């Protein structure tokens, strides 16, 4: 499965979107 | 503080954050007590695991009535899924985040837009599963993707909800543009402020 990114995130230093859980 | 906040990805279900009321896609936490989430670092785990089963004041900013409130939430361990509220964040800027939103305008009959089911005036591209590189836009994606599936998030005004959508852009499909339906960007484009 892959996750649903909005429009306005972009992706990081190394080209990932992280996602955190809290 | 200032415009950078976590935005509220995902909430897990029977979650303390869900329990709150917190929104996925269209809050922003800024704030947990006084502290002022500015910047991208563990003073919001930190926080949320010293007050651990004891209520907490978060402030939330919000898209859909573009205001801040505040909201209550009791970070805990027992409610068997992950993490103390079971929300998943990434840092943020909320600044301009509610501009990058496409409007789904006319739709044609038969079109890749029509079959994907797009709901005319009332849907809102709000993003998909792929990355967008910066200057890159919905338009980019759409012209990358002739004869191939691509994945969009989508809200509905009308329904006030959101669900995947899977169009293929097929320029050959006989009418005009390879989606058969009218974009639009802009002012008056984006996803309905609701007065709540």
């Amino acid at each position: 499965s892959n996750p649903c990114i909005p429009f306005f995130y972009r992706a990081d230093e190394n080209d990932e979107v992280k996602i955190t859980v809290i | 503080g200032g415009a950078e906040g976590f935005h509220l990805h995902g909430v897990q279900e029977n979650s303390p954050a869900q329990q709150a009321g917190l929104e996925p896609y269209f809050d922003f936490i800024i704030t947990i007590g006084h502290s002022r989430l500015n910047k991208e670092n563990d003073t919001l785990k930190a926080l949320l695991k010293a007050n651990v089963e004891k209520p907490v004041k978060l402030e939330v900013f919000n898209m859909k009535t573009m205001r801040v409130r505040e909201v209550e939430v009791v970070p805990s361990n027992m409610w068997g899924g992950q993490g103390l509220l079971g929300a998943s964040v990434r840092f943020c800027s909320f600044r301009r985040a509610s501009e990058q939103v496409w409007h789904v305008l006319d739709v044609e009959p038969s079109s890749p837009a029509a079959l994907a089911g797009l709901r005319p005036y009332t849907d809102y591209v709000v993003g998909s599963d792929q990355i967008l590189q910066e200057s890159e836009d919905f338009f980019t994606l759409i012209e990358s993707h002739e004869g191939k599936p691509l994945k969009l998030m989508v809200y509905n005004s009308k329904s006030d909800s959101c669900r995947e959508v899977t169009v293929t852009p097929n320029a050959a499909w006989g009418g005009e543009g390879s989606l058969g339906c009218g974009i639009g960007y802009g002012y008056l484009h984006r996803i309905p402020t609701q007065p709540p």
